């Protein structure tokens, strides 16, 4: 994807995650896990919520056929009504069709944004303190232990306590 | 063996896939099918009010009275009205139906008729009005339309006929007449005495003069006269006035509106289906919370938006990994 | 103590909002908006050209020159015309005017006629031409059309008419004319003696026969007979040939079109509101630099382009956090 | 956003700064101050400049309705007419909503990405010689006068030099 | 002198320029035009079937068979009809077409007709068929047109015709027939000796009564006479029946719808271009393999899709930016 | 551009490199000399073909103008054929334009994407055992042969080895 993490630095997802769509696995001395990040996770779905009920907004005053009857003495204005109705019906499904390809990619590139983020908040938190391997994981020097480990996800990591 | 954090996100089972500009079938483990692609095949109540199906009449036979229509000389309101792509029993006399498209328009706003008798049969005391078709059969005898009266010569007469009718009623009133075309001089004398005729019309805003037209035509429904009807919307406290010589088909019951709204004329092949919907297509009734439907461009009630896509689906999660 | 460069970004006190596809009402730091959504509330001169206010009469009223329209016998160029819905000065004896919207349509093209007199009132010798109705009052007293003229019988005698008009003029000439249909056989022999009449017009394009229509009628404007108005637009150097035995409504004025460019028929109930507009609605006038509006779809002028939309706001700036 | 830096790792916006939409935030041992980044700035005035006016050219050929009146019998054209022009109001009135948004949604990650892209900017200048603190500052290990904050906002600065 | 690896991309001597919403004439290393903007300004064949080609004559002319219009009597199969904006070659006796806008639309649907005499001139035993006019003329003598006749009274005489078609044939037919309205009273009596007359014409649908209209009118191509003209499509095993005591235009060809499928009505000034192509417009043929074009909006055949666009390309490439 | 690559930290493209969109220089003591990234270059040909099929299909179902005839007094309806066919001409010119506007802009901003994963697939790999000059280029700290660059240009550089 446009942003690299998705498939990419990150080479697959979790089947052990289904608590959210972006998270965290740790393995320390008290044991391993995987444990969801609330606040991305909670955002993305409010942004997908959102253009979902945009998407359906937008197309509700669309075109409506009715039903017109011409004679046989009629034939130009029953072909001219006919290609008005099919002229709108294809614009409007070209719109409906381009709309969903258009932001179905925007989507898939939402969320490769928000692991890239979410990836680089964990790297900006613990900088010399932790070894970066190249594949979403950091190698910690100092060793973190369950509490250690939320306060990475929290937020609240405290550099110059863990300096060493 | 340190300990060690890793960022990552989730997969499922999900098979399900979606289309992008770049790529096609992206396998993601969440999507939102957004296209209603089903129809119960049936034709039902709208919100509880049951559509006119007209059977094998069309509206023409329906309004006229053809003998074969019987079933609706007085229906019930209506949602919406069927009729076939081609009814058997439209006008049995041939002939046809001035501005009928127009007509069939107006309809697509009325929900309710009431019929009522503007002209009663007692008022023809100096004409024939038994006229019959064998091109108007019923139960294998000539017959003809109920709502109009096929007036001819009597005692080798055809006075001028005047009649009025002053719409008293707070309605809008739609009338029905007719104009006979014979098939030769000779026949318009045997039917109505006078050689040269007319019919006149006159209301408010309408102003019509007819003058019946001979030719030699081929025979339609075993017949090679023709008929031609005229309809008007007689406005409260206006009145129509209608005079003749001969060719008169003469008006005996009218229909006031009664209740008007949204409806429209369906064209299907099918039958009722004793169910109810709150969408309805010419092909089948739609229930779903789908905001698009690729059922048929033609709907009434509360539907999705038609588009004519195969397919709409839009990714909600992320792409799937295997 | 150690020095230190900070990356940053403009953030400022301003509450606009715009929406995105996946947030609505986001703050941001600039905007700009694209949606003209005022109007004066006036009928002005479209750049510095005072528009032709119908006020109470109609298009039929005014061409014709039902004699409650005299304001408007001879009106400066104009912008744009306003009607109302229903005009109360429209055809003072009751009638219909023959492809009246087609006529319309042409007047949305023309800015300024100039009336001409085409066949004097002194040019009949040999009929009365003083017929008015209580249908067309003027100052309460029986009047007639200004720019036709009803003729009638001479001394029990009513000789067939042939005029010519020839269009000398340099620009093409709308022509008027009617045909009075009666009450019944005696008034028709009081009016204009023969029993069976004609109107015969021809141009190099034009070949019209009317024949009067005798019907029964209720009453309009206290009349129960009927006119029946056409009109044609004559080429300069082609020539209209009237020809009547009876029932002739005749040309006195016709029309040189002599102006012709943008223009429209409006409808509209306000009237005129002593100003000047660049763009003008039924509604009112607007003065804007906005690439959109919201006011009305029918404008005429240099205009905004006309969406049905509340809101358009674009971002400029950037988000802008508390 | 994103692109994560603006509300990102960039908590906030400046309300100090009022010369441009992005710059630079400098405390040494002669005092402190802003500078918004000159470059930056205009590039991104003269993209969204660019954009509105697109828009609303875009827009330019657009249907305009036209009065047309129709008698008692001809119902059915216009019904027909007023369906053809609700019908184009509708698709233009659909794509200028549309764009609006789509554009709006593009304009803020196109400010959050030239954000970044300042800061990644100013990092790779800096390298070595001094400490990214994860809030869009950098701490210097040597000292830094105002002539030296001044080659870092040019892209001047020369690593050699300090280290 | 240490090791390196480099990460960089692709750049040429394009000067190819595309424009996005921010920015225009942003120079590509590749870029993909998608319009077509030309053509070969020839009126060809299409798709080897070769166009009916009017040229001085109109619709009317044709099927009616203006003597000026001769090429015209028995055409062959056409892929699509080229008319010009005013044909010369109308209506040579003056009047008009009855719903001949409507005909024309049959047309667009209509690619061959079989001709075929239907009532012979020679059959018209109690009245002249001779009848001529300096309106129509053909090598400068008076005609008239070559489908229809124009029939008057014999030995001052002009019996009431009474004469019936039935199409035993398996296509549809078209029919044409007209009525002479004439100068003044006199005339009427010298064409045709009765002064009050009509016209009747009847089949399964039709239900025609016409009467004529006297009236003082303009010369016109030096006639102030008119004839009106009607046509009907008359139906396998239905027959079409006139009655006429005077003013009548008879049938004497009409056609047989033999083929039928996609056409159109072309308005072109330009003449046949000896060419093949899959797709025409009014003025030239289209060659091409992108999916838009400018050339015109009005196309038959296997065509790009039309847009106004002056132009429209694609960016494929990056942008490009050699090193200096 | 969006992604700070392509005309960014990477200053200019190379017309040395004539095998591929995106790729690799490197100089060691054997030579030196350019190699198309096959994979990322494979993947945004891929991409971008299905975008200008994409953009063709969509249109297919395009409005088809058909010539109509009207006389002297169905000026009504002919003018609105006329407003009709020429919204609906108008409508598709719109879309056609503003598409290849729109996805230009993606096109651009997909091959910065592009380049900027590739010069992060090389870094990530790398990690400690090369300097990162800021300019797109890596400079190694041991020794590294034709194979050994190789292994970079694969995903298949082994870390460890030379730490
Ligand atoms: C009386 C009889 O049986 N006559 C035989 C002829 O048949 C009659 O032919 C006439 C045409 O000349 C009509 O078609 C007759 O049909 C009806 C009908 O429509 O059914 C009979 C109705 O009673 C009559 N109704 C009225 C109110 O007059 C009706 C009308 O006259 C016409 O429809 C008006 O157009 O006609 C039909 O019975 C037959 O032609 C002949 C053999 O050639 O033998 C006659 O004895
Ligand atoms: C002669 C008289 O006074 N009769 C009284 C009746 O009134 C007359 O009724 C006739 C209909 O029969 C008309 O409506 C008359 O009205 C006019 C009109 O339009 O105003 C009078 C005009 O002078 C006359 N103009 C011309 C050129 O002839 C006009 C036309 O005849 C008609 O409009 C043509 O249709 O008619 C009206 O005055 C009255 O009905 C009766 C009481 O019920 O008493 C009669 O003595
Ligand atoms: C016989 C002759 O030459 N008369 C001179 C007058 O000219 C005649 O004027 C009449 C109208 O009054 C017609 O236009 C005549 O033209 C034709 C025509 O169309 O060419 C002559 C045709 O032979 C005749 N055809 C038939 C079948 O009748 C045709 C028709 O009658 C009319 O078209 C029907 O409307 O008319 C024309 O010859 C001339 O007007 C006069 C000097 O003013 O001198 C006469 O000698
Ligand atoms: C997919 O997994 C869900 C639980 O996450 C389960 O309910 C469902 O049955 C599975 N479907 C399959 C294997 O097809
Ligand atoms: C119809 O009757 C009402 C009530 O008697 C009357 O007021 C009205 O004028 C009548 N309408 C006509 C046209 O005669
Ligand atoms: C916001 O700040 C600007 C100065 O940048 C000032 O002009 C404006 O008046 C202020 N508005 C307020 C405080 O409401
Ligand atoms: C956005 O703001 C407007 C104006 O304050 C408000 O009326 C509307 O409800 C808001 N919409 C939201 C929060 O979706
Ligand atoms: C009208 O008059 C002009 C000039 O006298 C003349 O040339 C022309 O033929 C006339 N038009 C008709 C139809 O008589
Ligand atoms: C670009 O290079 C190609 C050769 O690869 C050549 O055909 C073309 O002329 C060059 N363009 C110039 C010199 O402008
Ligand atoms: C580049 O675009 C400008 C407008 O921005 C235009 O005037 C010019 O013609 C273009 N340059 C070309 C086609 O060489
Ligand atoms: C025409 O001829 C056929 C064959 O003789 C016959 O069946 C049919 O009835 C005729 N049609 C009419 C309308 O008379
Ligand atoms: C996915 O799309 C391809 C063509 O792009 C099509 O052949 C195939 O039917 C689709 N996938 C499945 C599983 O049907």
């Amino acid at each position: 994807g446009l942003f690299g993490a998705i498939a990419g630095f990150i080479e697959g997802g979790w089947q052990g995650m289904v608590d959210g769509w972006y998270g965290y696995h740790h393995s320390n001395e008290q044991g391993s896990g995987y444990a969801a990040d609330k606040e991305s996770t909670q955002k993305a779905i409010d942004g997908v919520t959102n253009k979902v009920n945009s998407i359906i907004d937008k197309m509700n005053t669309q075109f409506e056929a009715v039903g017109r009857e011409f004679n046989n003495l009629e034939r130009r204005i029953e072909n001219l009504n006919k290609k008005m109705e099919d002229g709108f019906l294809d614009v409007w499904t070209y719109n409906a069709e381009l709309l969903v390809l258009m932001e179905n990619e925007r989507t898939l590139d939402f969320h490769d944004s928000n692991v890239k983020n979410l990836y680089d908040k964990v790297r900006l938190q613990l900088r010399d303190n932790a070894k970066e391997l190249g594949n979403g994981c950091f190698e910690f020097y100092h060793r973190c232990d369950n509490e250690c480990m939320e306060s990475v996800r929290n937020g609240t990591y405290d550099y110059p306590q863990y300096s060493e | 063996d340190p300990d060690q954090i890793c960022i990552g996100y989730h997969a499922n089972n999900s098979t399900e896939q979606v289309d992008t500009i770049m790529e096609k079938n992206v396998t993601v483990t969440h999507a939102q099918d957004i296209l209603e692609k089903t129809h119960n095949g049936k034709l039902c109540d709208l919100d509880g009010v049951k559509p006119l199906i007209l059977r094998d009449c069309s509206v023409a036979g329906w309004l006229l009275g053809n003998p074969m229509c019987d079933e609706f000389l007085n229906v019930p309101e209506w949602s919406y009205i069927v009729e076939k792509i081609n009814p058997a029993n439209d006008l049995c006399y041939p002939g046809n139906f001035n501005d009928y498209e127009e007509l069939k328009h107006l309809l697509s706003r009325i929900n309710h008729f009431e019929k009522i008798q503007i002209i009663p049969k007692s008022s023809w005391s100096d004409h024939e009005a038994s006229g019959v078709s064998s091109a108007c059969p019923y139960q294998g005898r000539s017959s003809f339309f109920r709502n109009v009266v096929w007036l001819t010569k009597k005692d080798n007469a055809y006075p001028t006929i005047k009649r009025s009718y002053n719409n008293t009623n707070q309605e809008d009133l739609l009338v029905l007449w007719g104009i006979h075309h014979p098939n030769d001089a000779a026949e318009q004398t045997r039917l109505y005495q006078n050689p040269t005729t007319y019919i006149s019309v006159g209301t408010s805003t309408l102003n019509q003069r007819l003058v019946p037209k001979i030719a030699t035509r081929s025979k339609v429904n075993g017949q090679s006269g023709r008929m031609e009807f005229f309809w008007t919307i007689l406005k409260p406290n206006d009145a129509i006035n209608f005079e003749s010589n001969g060719n008169f088909i003469a008006p005996e019951n009218a229909y006031k509106i009664v209740k008007k709204g949204d409806s429209t004329i369906m064209k299907s092949e099918l039958e009722y289906g004793n169910c109810n919907t709150k969408c309805q297509t010419p092909i089948g009734a739609i229930n779903s919370s789908m905001p698009f439907h690729n059922i048929h461009p033609l709907t009434i009630g509360e539907c999705p938006k038609y588009v004519k896509s195969s397919r709409l689906v839009l990714a909600t999660g992320l792409r799937n990994s295997p």
